[PDB]
C-alpha cells in the first residue's frame, strides 16, 4: 500500500489562514482529493483533482499539489470550517487510500479551565455488587484533556473508562470518566480522586467513603 | 443525485452483515460506487466498489475473502456483505460515487454496525446526588448513571423536558463487559435542592424500557 | 453398504467448513441420513439429518441456524455445513444411515474438523536425557518433546526405525497457547548409555518439516 | 430434550456377565438402541429396537428395556468387548438422544503399579523463554490416574496439562504430564515435584535444578 501523511492537529484564529499539509511519495503525481467530515455526518467532496472546487464549496479552500507534499489551504477561517480534514489519492498499487486525517480547531473563543465534579458511589449499586464513581469534567477549552484517578494517593490502573471531550449547548466542552470497582474496595480506603489535566494545568477532586 | 443506506444492524461475532445503498434516481447509470468505512475516533479506510452497468467489482487486499459487494436486477442498489464479523469491524459503513480522476463526490448517511457478543440489556439508572456540602456556592450539580444497557442508544430528559438550561447528557462508554455506559448531569441552584424534585427520563427503545430516577439530596 | 465422508479440516474461527457423505452403491435411496458429531472425549451428539430422496431435512434446536445438510443433484451426496465456527465445533464429524425405528446401522469412519486461531507451525524438538543417575537400575529411560506444533499430526520413530521395543510415543497436548505437544519415550539397557547413539525421528508434513534429534546423556 | 443417564464406568472380569444400564423417563416406552465404539473407530450398532442383534453381532449381547430403564447386556465377557457403550433412543421431542455412555473395562489383567519418570528442562528450550518438565507415567492397569506437581513442596495451579492414559504396546497404560513455566521460575525454586496417584495408592518424583 501507500501511505498518506497528515498533522493530527491544527489550531487557527478566526480570519486567520489555515493550512493542512498532506504528504506522500511523489504525492504530486497523484490526483488529490480533500474531504471535509464534521461530528456526525458524512464526509463532503470540498477540493478534488489537486485544486478543483465543487459546486457549493467556498473560494476560501484552495488546494495545491506539488512534490511529496499536497496542501488544502482554508483563508479567512470561520468557526464554520471547524471540522476533521482527510487528504486522498487513487494508487493503482493501494486503490483508495486516506490520510490520517486532521482536526481543525478554529480557536474563536478563549481558554476555559474546566470544572470538576465527582460523585462517590450511589449505595444502591452496591445491590448489584457494583460501585462506581463519577467524574464530570465540563466547560473546558479546548477540548482536550486527561484525566487520572488515585486511590488513596496512588495511581490507580484497573477499572477506568473515559470519553473523549464533546461540546456541551454552549460550545464548551466536557467529558466523563469512570473507576469501576466493588463496594469492598470502595469502603476499604480513606479516599479517591480524579485529576484533570488541561491546557498545562491541573485540576483535582477527591471523595471519601466517610464524608 | 443521492445515495440511501440501510439502518443500523447489531450483530453477534462470527456472524455476517450486508449492507444496502440506493441510488437516488433508480440506477447508478455507468458510476462505480464504493464501500468506505469509519471506526469510532477511526479514519477512512477503503473497502472495495463496484460498477453496476459492467457486474465487476474490486476489493481491498485487507477484506478479500470476507466481503462481498453485490447488485440487484435493476442495478438500483448496491449491496456490501462482510463475513466473520469482529469487535474490530464495529464501525461505521458508507457508500460513495466515485470520481473520473479518483476521488468520491457523494456519500450516503452511512450505516452504524456493532459488532458484539452481549445481548440486548435495559439500563440501571442510579442517581449522582449533590453533595451534602453544595457544588459551586450558588450552584448545584446533580444527575443520573445510566449503566449496562445494551444497544444504544438511550436518551435522557430532565423533568419531563421542563428542566433544559444546565443540562448536558454525556457519550457513551463502551466497557470490558461490552455493556454500554453514560451520564446526563444538570447545573441547578444550590437552593433548589429540598424544595424542588429533580427526575431524569431514561428511555432504552431497543429493550422497550423506560425509567423516570428520582434524584435526591445525599 | 458403506458410506465414504471426506478429510480432516482445519479452520480458523468465524469460517464456515463443509464435509462430504457419499454412499457407497451410488445413491442414498430412499434412506434417511444423519449427521452426528463427537468432541474429545466427549459423547455422541446427533446435528441433524436429511432424506435425498425427499429433498427434506431436519435439524437440532443447538444448530438451527448454523448448520445446512444438503445433497447433490445425483443425491449421491449429502453434505454437512457448519458456520461461525467455535473452539467448540472441534470434533470428528460422522454420517450415519437412519433405520426405521429410530438407530443408525450404517456409520462413516469420520471427519475431523478442528477449529483453531492458529497458523500452521512445524514442532521444536527437545531431548529428555537420561539422568546422570540412571532410571531402573538395568534399564533407562530417555526421549523426545515435540513441543509446540500446529496442526496434528506428527509420527515419531527411533534410530530410523530400527529402535522398536521399549517405544512409546504419547498422544498430543493442546495448550492454551493454541500449539500442539508431545512426547516419546524408549526404555534402553543404562548400559548402552555412551557408547548407543539414541535419535528419534519427527516428522510433521502438514510443514514439510523433519527434526532428527539427537538425545545425549544429561 | 429429553435424558439418557448411564453409569459412567463398568468394570467386568473375563467370563462373567456385564450390565450396562440406562435410564430415562418411560425409556420402556421407546425403542432402545445400543452402539460399541472403540478407541480411534466410529460407532458399531450392536442391539436396536430394544432387543435385536444386527447380523455379525455375537449373540452374548443381549438387551432388554421396561421402566424407565434400558439394560444392555454382554454374557461371557470378552477382551474384544472393551469399549464404550451408548445406548440412544428416538423421541419425537428431542430427536435423537444419546446416554452419556459407559466405558466396559474388561479386568483381564492384574493390577499394575504406575512407573513415573520426571525429566527436568533441557537447556536448549531456555533458548526459546520456555523451561517444560515432563512427567511419564507408565506401566500401569487399570487405565486412572491423578497427577499434581509441586514446587519446593507446595501444589502448582498454573502451567499443568496432562493427557488421558491410553494403551501402550504392552497392554499396560501410559499418561503425560508437563509442567510450563519460564526458566527463571524453574531455577529460582529448590525443587520441583510429580505426584501420581493410582488404584490408591501415590508414586512421587523429584528433580532440583541443582542436581
Amino acid at each position: 500500500s501507500y501511505e498518506l501523511t497528515q498533522p493530527p492537529s491544527v489550531s487557527v484564529a478566526p480570519g486567520k489562514t489555515a493550512r493542512i499539509t498532506c504528504g506522500g511519495n511523489n504525492i504530486g503525481s497523484k490526483s488529490v482529493h480533500w474531504y471535509q467530515q464534521k461530528p456526525g455526518q458524512a464526509p463532503v467532496l470540498v477540493v478534488y483533482d489537486d485544486s478543483d472546487r465543487p459546486s457549493g464549496i467556498p473560494e476560501r479552500f484552495s488546494g495545491s499539489n506539488s512534490g511529496n507534499t499536497a496542501t488544502l489551504t482554508i483563508s479567512r477561517v470561520e468557526a464554520g470550517d471547524e471540522a476533521d480534514y482527510y487528504c486522498q489519492v487513487w494508487d493503482s498499487s493501494s486503490d483508495y487510500v486516506f490520510g490520517t486525517g486532521t482536526k481543525v480547531t478554529v480557536l474563536g473563543q478563549p481558554k476555559a479551565n474546566p470544572t470538576v465534579t465527582l460523585f462517590p458511589p450511589s449505595s444502591e449499586e452496591f445491590q448489584a455488587n457494583k460501585a462506581t464513581l463519577v467524574c464530570l469534567i465540563s466547560d473546558f477549552y479546548p477540548g482536550a484533556v486527561t484525566v487520572a484517578w488515585k486511590a488513596d494517593g496512588s495511581p490507580v490502573k484497573a477499572g477506568v473508562e473515559t470519553t473523549k471531550p464533546s461540546k456541551q449547548s454552549n460550545n464548551k466542552y466536557a467529558a466523563s470518566s469512570y473507576l469501576s470497582l466493588t463496594p469492598e474496595q470502595w469502603k476499604s480506603h480513606r479516599s479517591y480522586s480524579c485529576q484533570v489535566t488541561h491546557e498545562g494545568s491541573t485540576v483535582e477532586k477527591t471523595v471519601a467513603p466517610t464524608e | 443525485v443521492q445515495l440511501q443506506q440501510s439502518g443500523a444492524e447489531v450483530k453477534k461475532p462470527g456472524s455476517s452483515v450486508k449492507v444496502s445503498c440506493k441510488a437516488s434516481g433508480g440506477t447508478f447509470s455507468s458510476y462505480t460506487i464504493s464501500w468506505v468505512r469509519q471506526a469510532p475516533g477511526q479514519g477512512l479506510e477503503w473497502m472495495g466498489g463496484i460498477t453496476p452497468i459492467l457486474g465487476i467489482a474490486n476489493y481491498a487486499q485487507k477484506f478479500q475473502g470476507r466481503v462481498t459487494i453485490t447488485t440487484d436486477e435493476s442495478t438500483s442498489t448496491a449491496y456490501m456483505e462482510l463475513s466473520s464479523l469482529r469487535s474490530e469491524d464495529t464501525a461505521v459503513y458508507y457508500c460513495a460515487r466515485d470520481t473520473v480522476m479518483g476521488g468520491m463526490d457523494v456519500w450516503g448517511q452511512g450505516t452504524t454496525v456493532t459488532v458484539s457478543s452481549a445481548s440486548t440489556k435495559g439500563p440501571s439508572v442510579f442517581p449522582l446526588a449533590p453533595s451534602s456540602k453544595s457544588t459551586s456556592g450558588g450552584t448545584s450539580a446533580l444527575g443520573c448513571l445510566v449503566k449496562d444497557y445494551f444497544p444504544e442508544p438511550v436518551t435522557v430528559s430532565w423533568n419531563s423536558g421542563a428542566l433544559t438550561s444546565g443540562v448536558h447528557t454525556f457519550p457513551a462508554v463502551l466497557q470490558s463487559s461490552g455493556l454500554y455506559s453514560l451520564s446526563s448531569v444538570v447545573t441547578v441552584p444550590s437552593s433548589s435542592l429540598g424544595t424542588q424534585t429533580y427526575i431524569c427520563n431514561v428511555n432504552h427503545k431497543p429493550s422497550n424500557t423506560k425509567v423516570d430516577k428520582k434524584v435526591e439530596p445525599k
